[PDB]
């Protein structure tokens, strides 16, 4: 019975962290 | 060409929080469960996500869209 909620919450923020960073490279 | 290491975990990591059935996860109770984990998720930080996500009535937010936007720009 784990957690596996926790772990899709892990993967998901690493993938607000290139949502924020992505678009935005120059002008 | 065009991975999708972000697309996927992010569709299948929203899907493991889905509640309203066809995929859509609440922005009240997402923000707290994000930002209680991993490395204390911001509030802000959280805040902008679901906001460009959708959010719509309550605060239905559609990972499909949120993802694809993600990705599509």
């Amino acid at each position: 019975k784990r957690k596996q909620e926790e772990v899709s919450a892990i993967v998901i923020q690493r993938a607000y962290r290139r949502y924020l960073l992505k678009q935005k490279v120059k002008k | 060409m065009k991975e999708q290491d972000s697309e996927e975990e992010l569709i299948e990591a929203f899907k493991v929080f889905d509640r309203d059935g066809n995929g859509l996860i609440s922005a009240a109770e997402l923000r707290h469960v994000m930002t209680n984990l991993g490395e204390k998720l911001t509030d802000d930080e959280v805040d902008e996500m679901i906001r460009e996500a959708d959010i719509d009535g309550d605060g239905h937010i559609n990972y499909e869209e949120f993802v694809r936007m993600m990705v599509s720009k």
